């Protein structure tokens, strides 16, 4: 009987691996690893990880000007 | 734009609104829309006068995109420079443009056309006895050219190596130069009697390309762009046959040279005696007064060291004054040094043949002053619907890289990162299922892979033949012939070596696993292997082109950037997120974690004469 | 060389017609596009082992 407020992030291994590096750089990102498709993250960093991840993925996307 | 009220939504547009001008009463008939700022021209393919402008627009405007209904052209200095050559003056362009335009031509557009359309046709370059003379038909030009700081009826000599300098200078100065050869009145150069045999059939587009070149009556040096497999070889063959003078052919391959010669004899009536082949195997040169030499640029652009047999050949090429030079695959002549053959080899006319007139650097524009402007271009989809070329069901398979490999992808450096996601297990399983499914359908499959290590691993794992740089000419030729007519061998594993200029009339399916980063030409060149399929007219036939790319990787950046040219031509890639029936396949490579772990480490680990008896 | 002839009766004529029909269907299948190219496969689960 114990409750822990947080955000349940559901994603694929590719996104999961990216989140780990973000968690590695910023420890507070991930609170606990639930499963290969479920991660617990701090609510405060949700607005930042989603926005920060966009810049990282921008490199993999070819935008013609 | 005077006393025109902007619309409430005009703020969204930025200096591009063209509603200030009014439409003519005959809009229902005129097919052309002209952009007064960007120079883009939108052509109606479903309205009267569409055909009359389809060919004219290509000459004056470079085609950007030509989809089914609405074609998109654009007028530029290079495009106008190509049109101004073939008997076209500024008045003709403006008169035709206004006649076919729903809207009046703006002053700004006119000013741009006036500046560059009057330059062509005042200075001529001629060659005599291997000596280059800058000939002008008026004496006024002497006060201009001779007084130029860079430089140094009247005709004066000029250094052969200095042609590339003056020609570029000629572009900067008002008057550019034109390379016209009056072969009719040229009797000093020996002639060769060769004509196309009766079995030959000139296709309608081939005749149109020739007409644009011989419209005025004097041969013009330039570039011809045709779809891969459309017959760019025959284009060069026709030019040599009609000129009827000494000619030299450069082909950037060894297999191509062998097949170029075989097709050369088949289509024309040239006797084998007068035809000579200059490749690594044999280097003998024809002793006849007039003959043809088919070689590769690497065999003529070398400067430091050459063989004794090749040393005489180099002098043999340089000493004689050739009449025509055919630059096969002219997309590589503006490279570092292959352009030397154009200068060292003396020729009164130069021609360029390439399907893709694009490259990463800006040297593509150098072709304008190297061999001339672009003469004719042909659509891809238009020939597809006419039965000239086969239809392709282009596809792009997104294979999500496995988690174990993806972890190393993040940490690994860029140089080693490429090999990691090219050998992911998912690609192996997808390829196996597709190969078995397509093999059951009686289709010939070609698997391209720029990485030699991946090619060998895939080939040995699947027990199929593979060809790459180390493969000798003899062995590969046997493999190619076997793959064409042998039913047992239905698939092969080619590499960057076979990316272009190899004739595969039987190939129908094409797959690629690796790539040479963002090049947009290799994608088109590779696709050309299946565009010349023999059974391209049977009802319902559609070729296949599969691109295996790892998802959530840099491959998408290169994949979306390396297929932009084909999209412009008309090909459309279809995303395949799922391959149905993959699970039901009996066995798949690296299906268990144990094999994946073993592969992970394997790829990761990749980075006194009497004393003579003594020994 | 050897010359072989075959006299076709009414039953054979109809029998031969069906052979071509089967061949035509196979010929059409040889040119028909694969199933996955027929329908857009986005909602379906992603490809995998
Ligand atoms: N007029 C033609 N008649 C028959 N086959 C032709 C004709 N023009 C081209 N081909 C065939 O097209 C194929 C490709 O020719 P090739 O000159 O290698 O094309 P490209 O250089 O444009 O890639 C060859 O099989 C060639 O025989
Ligand atoms: F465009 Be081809 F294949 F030389
Ligand atoms: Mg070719």
């Amino acid at each position: 009987a114990r409750a822990r407020k947080g955000a349940l992030v559901q994603c694929d291994p590719s996104i999961k691996a990216l989140i780990l590096q973000i968690d590695a750089k910023m420890s507070d990102i991930v609170l606990e690893e639930l499963d290969d498709t479920h991660l617990l993250v701090n609510p405060s960093k949700v607005e930042f990880v989603k926005h920060e991840l966009n810049r990282l993925l921008s490199k993999n996307i070819y935008n013609p000007m | 734009p005077a006393d025109f009220v902007p619309d409430s939504v005009s703020g969204m547009f930025r200096s591009h609104d063209f509603s200030y001008l009014r439409l003519r009463p005959d809009h229902a008939s005129r097919p052309l829309w002209i952009s007064p700022s960007d120079g883009r021209i939108i052509l109606e393919s479903f309205s009267p006068l569409a055909e009359q402008a389809q060919d004219f627009l290509v000459t004056i405007a470079e085609p950007i995109s030509r989809p089914s209904h609405i074609h998109e052209y654009k007028i530029t200095a290079y495009s106008l420079y190509a049109a101004v050559s073939v008997g076209l003056e500024t008045d003709d362009i403006i008169s035709v443009l206004d006649r076919l335009s729903k809207v009046p031509v703006a002053e700004s557009i006119i000013n741009f056309i006036k500046g560059a359309t009057i330059s062509y046709g005042k200075v001529k370059l001629v060659i005599k006895h291997n000596r280059y003379f800058v000939e002008t038909t008026q004496a006024d030009i002497l006060q201009m050219l001779l007084n130029d700081s860079v430089i140094g009826v009247h005709s004066f000599e000029i250094a052969n190596e200095s042609v590339e300098v003056v020609k570029k200078r000629c572009q900067e100065i008002d008057y550019p130069v034109l390379e016209e050869y009056d072969f009719r009145n040229d009797h000093r150069n020996p002639d060769l009697d060769i004509d196309l045999k009766p079995s030959t059939q000139i296709r309608p587009y081939q005749e149109k390309s020739l007409s644009k070149m011989f419209g005025n009556g004097r041969a013009r040096s330039g570039i011809i762009v045709l779809p891969c497999g459309a017959g760019k070889t025959l284009v060069g063959i026709t030019a040599a046959c009609t000129i009827k003078k000494s000619v030299i052919v450069l082909c950037t391959s060894s297999v191509s040279v062998m097949q170029w010669r075989q097709q050369f004899l088949q289509w024309c009536t040239l006797q084998p005696e007068n035809c000579a082949v200059f490749t690594s195997d044999n280097k003998e040169m024809f002793q006849t007064e007039s003959g043809l030499v088919v070689s590769t640029y690497s065999m003529v652009a070398n400067t430091r060291n050459r063989s004794h047999d090749s040393q005489k050949v180099m002098d043999f090429l340089t000493g004689r004054e050739w009449g025509f030079i055919i630059l096969d695959e002219v997309h590589v002549v503006p490279a570092a040094m292959f352009r030397r053959v154009v200068s060292t080899i003396a020729a009164h006319a130069k021609l360029g043949l390439t399907a893709t007139l694009v490259r990463e650097d800006d040297k593509i524009g150098d072709l304008n002053f190297l061999i001339g402007p672009k003469l004719y271009e042909a659509n891809w989809m238009e020939l597809s619907q006419k039965g000239h070329i086969a239809n392709v069901q282009c596809a792009e398979v997104w294979c999500p890289m496995t988690a174990e490999f993806y972890q190393e992808y993040l940490r690994e450096t860029a140089r080693k990162r490429m090999l990691l996601y090219i050998m992911n297990p998912t690609k192996f399983q997808a390829c196996q299922f597709l190969i078995q499914y397509h093999e059951r359908r009686g289709d010939k499959i070609i698997v391209f892979s720029d990485n030699v290590y991946a090619l060998q691993e895939y080939a040995l794992k699947m027990g199929k033949p593979f060809i790459y740089g180390s493969t000798p000419q003899q062995e590969r030729m046997n493999i190619l012939q076997n793959f064409q007519y042998n039913d047992q061998i239905n698939t092969i594993f080619l590499s960057k070596v076979g990316d272009t200029s190899i004739d595969l009339p039987e190939a129908t399916c094409l797959i690629q696993i690796s790539s040479h980063y963002g090049s947009r030409r290799q994608e088109a060149q590779r696709l050309g292997r299946i565009l010349r399929a023999k059974r391209r007219n049977d009802e319902g036939f559609n070729a296949f082109f599969y691109s295996l790319v790892s998802k959530d990787t840099q491959e998408m950046y290169y994949s979306t950037k390396r297929q932009a040219f084909l999209v412009d031509q008309g090909y459309a890639f279809k995303v395949i997120t799922h391959l149905h029936g993959m699970e039901n396949i009996p066995n798949l490579a690296y299906a268990s974690p144990r094999e994946r772990r073993e592969l992970l480490q394997e790829v990761l680990l990749k980075n006194h004469p009497l004393i003579r008896k003594m020994y | 060389a050897t010359l072989h002839i075959n006299i076709t009766t009414a039953s054979d004529e109809v029998a031969q017609r069906e052979l071509q029909e089967r061949q035509a269907e196979e010929k059409r299948k040889q040119n028909a596009v694969p199933e996955w190219h027929k329908q857009s496969t986005i909602g379906k689960t992603a490809l995998g082992r």
